[PDB]
């Protein structure tokens, strides 16, 4: 199939220009809402968890395809473990009012808390990269006695404004691992 | 919509769930993706 | 009395995938607007088909050159995702997030060499089994295609899914596989005072394009 | 009992037919899948006849001795040129085995096509039977005929490194020279491939 | 309030024989097509009557040979499911994971000997309560059948459920049973050249049969 | 009955052949999907274990009736005594994908855990016997801190192209066993 | 259909309790055991 290549519309070629024939596709796991819902664990302070989204790691999977979007929106789905009360502020909340309790405060139940927040923000969506380490966008903040595991997860989520993705750059032609397989 | 697979309705309402949008007054890169040249652009022979 | 359950054991585990919703802390918010804004997208797979990215070849380029000399191999690499010419592109950056694939691969080779320069190219597909062609006489028995520059800069070649199971993996992990799913061979035919003008070729996700089987592995 | 058994420009008749075995399916399934995307194409050339030379069934040879022909063999003819030029193939077999000897012999062999035949023991070929077979019994015939599809964990196969037939002939009864019967029984196979599919054309050497 | 439940003891224990399914972790996986395999099989007692499988005697034969001499007896054993002679059977094979069966099995007597080597063969049932006969003139008062060789080689007789329970079991433990569920008794009425010939047996499961109550105990 | 033994067409006899009656047969316990659907313990290691079926041993009920198939296709249900956290992954994944939680992970919870795993192979059955110690398809890998006991179960169990089951063989004319019965 | 047996439906959708299948385009040992010669050959007297 020949084109004008530098005109950059959207161009596509298939199999039936050489005979074959284009077959069906499910593609339910490259979705936006789907591949995003689902915990990913960041490291947590001491106590006070300032609580925005590039606090994950980039190369993970929710961080690298977080990352992907320039804008995104989601609530928030947070998984804590933690020693005493953990106390959630909203967006824009002083640091000192991470210490009442009238603030929404789960007590302490073995193993973990999961509790469900909202996007408490003043923006209709938040940024990745802001051209202007961003503006001060986030989920609210938590604090307990000590966090010791702190797990995110988006739900809802929507992607705006797409950004590169690197893959890890082999040394040799190709990058090998080593696949899960039986010894016998 | 997401990964979320119950069958039975939620116990809770959905203002006490989730962030409740407004209007005012997927999803392009899918137009943008269907609207792709996908037949020859001279005369086939053979 | 009251309602008796079995509380069951190995049941209420927190699964880091489970189909669940937490329970709500904080009600009634109210969102700012958000409809209509611009570049929404919804599936990966419609931006890795609508936008194709660069390869990589050696020289950190994404082109490459016509050389001239008896020997007239231009490229040569696998139907790995995790290839070193695939390493830069978007659906290589997904495809290291799934461990599976199926359907065509297009590879897009456009052409900036001036309008005195005239080149005839050839892609060859060499399916596993045997070592890949040196020569377009012995890829001539492949699953081919041959064109030549004009007006038209750009020609897309489909490279078409061809294995036995109808999933393929994204990557080995270290031990050992030769050169599964193939090659992609990029030969030239002809060239007229195209002494060092630039092919440059772009790589994207075919119409039947899928990839499922999340995982998480390293390198963001 | 009459047949007369054709493959391509091939022909083979025989008189001693019990019958025809069809093995785990009767129709072949479905060829055109989605992990080839249509590029296939059915060898008509390729589904006819070809002979092997199997083993010699002698009185020495007691219970259980098995021969085992791992499909496809060694193959000089259209069928083996299939195989250096496509990467992935597909066809069901056509079997017919023949034990010539006289009626005034005794014994019985037992023919079958087994899937993945890797590792066999002793003690299970007792339950051999749990296969397409037949039963060749000098008394009665000399020919037996097992006509059987592609199996597999995929829909196409590449040969040079997976064979997934395997015909085994087992004597389950040994061989008698009653006083007007053959001294040994030369035992013949005549296979044809049935509704080749390929796919995956290669490089040549030239 | 909230609703009130009583968790209640002894419910809820892991037991691996339970109609409960586990929760999910992994949604939404499409598997590849599946439909139109050959050989698909639904209940192991359909491949049970449908192949018969091949007896064992002295010698470790499938088959037994005719004797010349003034003793007539050819082959006798159990209506055991655990007897040395049904032991590479599939029938055992199957039997040997559940406890009890029922109904008829299946006996099939082939001969592989010349067009000049002639028998006649007689099959009896002899059921428990005294010791088991020595000669086809005391089995002729049994439950029997006669055969004779010719043009059809093959001859099917069905050893019928005679019991005073409706299910039996399928072994013993070690201590002791007579020799209970009766004799399966192979007797040779007379023969014409067929001196040291071949008479191959098979066994299956019968129409009726059925078998019941799984258990694991050892020996896969 | 006479036939025809050597064209083995599949010949049944009854007892109306001399003068009985067929009776009514109930065979709900030998079909396939009933018959596989019951946990089966295998041996773990020490962390990292491979879910394939062929780590089943041979002389257990659904080790030998799953070896009766040439074929299968099955859903796995398994049940994981551990400490730590238990990790799975699909087909195909690397094994330093079992090192992070984004992947199905299940948080400790006493006294085992007990998940459901789909079919993540990239064939469409798979298989008892591999003419080619079969290739490497399984139903992915799990990995803990230690993992003490692994149960396995099939389910939507289906299986193709039969194959030999081989009963103990005696010494004497009968295998003997200690039936339970009660000693008075 | 294998050793499940409540009566109330469940509580997750299909799509994440099990493996969805695919067409494309028991069961022969039930038709063959079905086809099984049952009478007899010959010509029954008495």
């Amino acid at each position: 199939t020949t084109s004008a290549g530098e005109s950059a519309d959207p161009v596509t070629a298939t199999v039936e220009n050489y005979g074959g024939e284009t077959q069906v596709q499910r593609r339910q796991h490259t979705d936006v809402s789907f591949i995003l819902d689902r915990f990913v664990k960041v490291t947590p302070k001491d106590q006070i968890n300032v609580l925005d989204l590039m606090q994950t790691p980039a190369h993970t999977l929710v961080g690298a395809l977080l990352r992907t979007a320039t804008y995104y929106f989601a609530d928030l789905e947070v998984a804590v473990k933690h020693e005493g009360n953990l106390t959630w502020v909203p967006n824009g909340a002083p640091e000192t009012a991470l210490d009442n309790t009238t603030n929404p405060t789960a007590y302490h139940k073995a193993p973990l808390t999961r509790l469900a927040l909202p996007y408490t923000a003043p923006h209709r969506v938040l940024a990745t990269a802001y051209n202007g380490l961003p503006t001060s966008f986030n989920y609210g903040a938590i604090k307990a006695t000590r966090v010791t595991e702190l797990l995110y997860r988006m739900k809802r989520a929507e992607t705006y404004c797409p950004r590169p993705l690197l893959a890890i750059h082999p040394s040799e032609a190709r990058h090998k691992q080593k696949i899960v397989a039986p010894v016998k | 919509s997401g990964n979320t697979g119950s069958i039975i309705n939620n116990y809770y309402m959905q203002q006490y769930q989730n962030s409740m949008d407004t209007q005012l007054g997927n999803d392009w890169f899918s137009k943008l993706a269907s609207s792709a040249f996908s037949g020859l652009f001279g005369a086939l022979l053979a | 009395g009251i309602f008796p359950v079995a509380c069951s054991d190995g049941y209420g585990g927190l699964v880091t995938t489970d189909p669940k919703t937490a329970d709500p802390a904080y009600g009634k918010v109210f969102n700012p607007p958000r409809n209509m804004l611009p570049g929404r997208f919804t599936n990966f797979l419609d931006v890795a088909e609508a936008c194709p990215t660069f390869l990589r070849f050696e020289g950190d380029v994404p082109y490459v050159t016509t050389k001239t000399d008896s020997d007239r191999i231009l490229a040569q690499f696998d139907l790995s995702l995790a290839a070193k010419h695939m390493s830069n592109t978007f659906l290589a950056g997904l495809a290291q997030y799934y461990t599976q694939y199926s359907g065509t691969i297009n590879l897009h080779f456009m052409f900036t060499g001036p309008t005195d320069a005239k080149a005839r190219y050839m892609i060859a597909y060499a399916p596993p089994g045997m070592e890949p062609p040196k020569t377009p006489e012995a890829a001539a028995h492949c699953i081919h295609a041959e064109w030549d520059t004009g007006l038209n800069s750009k020609f897309t070649f489909s490279i078409p899914y061809l294995s036995a199971a109808d999933y393929a993996y994204t990557a080995s992990d270290t031990a050992e596989t030769t050169n599964v799913q193939g090659w992609v061979c990029l030969f030239q035919i002809t060239h007229g005072k195209a002494d060092g003008d630039a092919l440059v070729v772009l790589a994207s996700a075919g119409k039947d394009f899928e990839l499922r089987l999340p995982v998480d592995a390293r390198t963001q | 009992r009459i047949l007369t058994t054709r493959n391509g420009h091939t022909t083979s008749t025989t008189q001693s037919s019990v019958g025809v075995t069809y093995g785990y399916a009767t129709t072949e399934d479905f060829v055109s899948g989605p992990n080839t995307s249509g590029l296939e194409t059915r060898v008509v050339q390729a589904e006819r006849f070809f002979k092997t030379h199997l083993f010699d069934w002698v009185t020495s040879d007691s219970f259980g001795r098995c021969h085992l022909l791992e499909l496809p063999t060694d193959h000089k003819g259209v069928y083996g040129s299939l195989t250096d030029s496509y990467a992935y193939m597909r066809n069901g077999w056509d079997v017919e085995v023949t034990a010539v000897g006289n009626q005034f012999n005794g014994g019985c062999l037992l023919v079958a096509m087994v899937p993945e035949l890797c590792s066999i023991n002793k003690r299970e070929l007792y339950q051999l039977t749990l296969f397409p077979h037949q039963f060749i019994n000098p008394r009665t015939n000399m020919t037996a005929h097992i006509t059987v599809p592609f199996v597999g964990v995929n829909r196409y196969d590449q040969y040079k490194v997976h064979k997934p037939w395997t015909l085994v002939v087992m004597v389950v009864a040994p061989l008698t020279v009653n006083t007007e019967g053959a001294p040994q029984i030369k035992v013949y196979a005549n296979i044809a491939p049935t509704n080749v599919h390929v796919a995956g054309e290669f490089p040549s050497k030239e």
